[PDB]
């Protein structure tokens, strides 16, 4: 309820679109991954930007 | 070819104001159409200076429409009788079709400037 | 003797009119094209046979043919005189092509040309023709245009399946290759429909027309007014392109930075959801003339079929 009411405020009228929420406030990410030419375009490494 | 309008159309008669009821006997060449639900008027024409509605009367004659018009343009004719001025209007929310049917009609059927 | 090797050089303009004739002497040539027709007797929108036109293909330095046609068309005096003022009035526009009004003799007799300058081989009625009646049994027109325009490369069709949109989902990239082609056509559109409300000519907008550069010529069913009040017809073109304009992805262009295709992409904050001035602008850029009350949000439509225009 921090970062929650951190981008709701920002809003001009307190609406903001809902596909926006976990992308800016959850704490968990979960990456599924088919092959191996995937995975070392996408999380190589230990540390990984997205 | 792609044209406008082949077949015209025919007449030009009835009434106009300026204040909802100024629309007292006659003050407008209101022109063409009588389609085959009604007569439907198209264009108007103007031989006065300023108007801003009219009265077209119909069928019942009970029903006859207080129209709105548009800001109007002008031209001088190539008429006979020789200096003549009108008042171009157009019903408003006249599409672009029937606008270009009337103007095709009238420059090509009769002589204006 | 003389007619075929003077006719030539009096097609040649002054401009640089490197000329060759496409298999004609001082006769016309017939084609197989797309039209949109309405003259009181006939209507639709099919492929008719074309039957008054000389054709001079144009090259250049190395002396190998280009995508450049000097099409004059053979018809009537008083359209000659029609045509020339119409033009005279229509001539500074620049999306209009360049016309050349002159006489030549074939007999004892003098008759007039209209020569129209640097078109290319196809309109763009053709295109939605072969797009819209689509035969993979017979698709010359379709693999000539994406062929000459760089979409793709002539053993591109050597492929089976390569039509399909299940099988080979390929063809969608080859396809958005032309919307830049048609986002122009739709800019110079809109310039030719202001040059005329402006000049007092009354007209209605066909698509064959124009050619796939945009430029238009063909005023032969045009009227005059006073300047100022024009007014185009743009139904059946507009309604007719509109499939077109999703299939190849026209308005690509608009999710660049400066409209420029070389620019990055905008970057707009996450928390924005309204987007209806965008909306407006859009529609007054590229459908000026299109009169029906336009709604953004359909929840001030008047009616199911409203709601249908406006979605
Ligand atoms: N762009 C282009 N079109 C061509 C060519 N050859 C034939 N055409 C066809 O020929 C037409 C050339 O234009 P016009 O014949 O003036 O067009 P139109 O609408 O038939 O003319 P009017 O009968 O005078 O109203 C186009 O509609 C094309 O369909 C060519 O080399 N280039
Ligand atoms: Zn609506």
């Amino acid at each position: 309820n921090d970062a929650l009411n951190n981008i709701i405020n920002n809003a001009r009228d307190g609406c903001v679109p809902l596909n926006i929420i976990p992308l800016t406030t959850a704490a968990k990410l979960m990456v599924v991954i088919p092959d191996y030419n995937t995975y070392k375009n996408t999380c190589d490494g230990t540390t990984f930007t997205y | 070819n792609n044209e406008l309008s082949p077949v015209a159309l025919r007449q030009m008669s009835c009434a106009a104001g300026t204040t909802q009821t100024a629309c007292t006997d006659d003050n407008a060449l209101a022109y063409y159409n009588t389609t085959k639900g009604g007569r439907f008027v198209l264009a108007l024409l103007s031989d006065l200076q300023d108007l801003k509605w009219a009265r077209f009367p119909k069928s019942d004659g009970t029903g006859t429409i207080y129209t709105e018009l548009e800001p109007p343009c002008r031209f001088v004719t190539d008429t006979p009788k020789g200096p003549k001025v009108k008042y171009l209007y157009f019903i408003k929310g006249l599409n672009n079709l029937n606008r270009g049917m009337v103007l095709g009609s009238l420059a090509a059927t009769v002589r204006l400037q | 003797s003389a007619d075929a090797q003077s006719f030539l050089n009096r097609v040649c303009g002054v401009s640089a009119a490197r000329l060759t004739p496409c298999g004609t002497g001082t006769s016309t040539d017939v084609v197989y094209r797309a039209f949109d027709i309405y003259n009181d007797k006939v209507a639709g929108f099919a492929k008719f046979l074309k039957t008054n036109c000389c054709r001079f293909q144009e090259k250049d330095e190395d002396d190998n043919l280009i995508d450049s046609y000097f099409v004059v068309k053979r018809h009537t005096f008083s359209n000659y005189q029609h045509e020339e003022t119409i033009y005279n009035l229509l001539k500074d526009c620049p999306a209009v092509a360049k016309h050349d009004f002159f006489k030549f003799r074939i007999d004892g007799d003098m008759v007039p040309h209209i020569s129209r300058q640097r078109l290319t081989k196809y309109t763009m009625a053709d295109l939605v023709y072969a797009l819209r009646h689509f035969d993979e049994g017979n698709c010359d027109t379709l693999k000539e245009i994406l062929v000459t325009y760089n979409c793709c490369d002539d053993d591109y069709f050597n492929k089976k399946d390569w039509y399909d949109f299940v099988e080979n989902p390929d063809i969608l990239r080859v396809y958005a290759n032309l919307g830049e082609r048609v986002r122009q056509a739709l800019l110079k559109t809109v310039q030719f429909c202001d040059a005329m409300r402006n000049a007092g000519i009354v007209g209605v907008l066909t698509l064959d027309n124009q050619d796939l550069n945009g430029n238009w010529y063909d005023f032969g069913d045009f009227i005059q007014t006073t300047p100022g009040s024009g007014v185009p017809v743009v139904d059946s073109y507009y309604s007719l392109l509109m499939p077109i304009l999703t299939l190849t992805r026209a308005l690509t262009a608009e999710s660049h930075v400066d409209t420029d295709l070389t620019k990055p992409y905008i970057k707009w904050d996450l928390l924005k959801y309204d987007f209806t001035e965008e909306r407006l602008k859009l529609f007054d850029r590229y459908f000026k003339y299109w009169d029906q009350t336009y709604h953004p949000n359909c929840v001030n439509c008047l009616d199911d079929r409203c709601i249908l225009h406006c979605a």
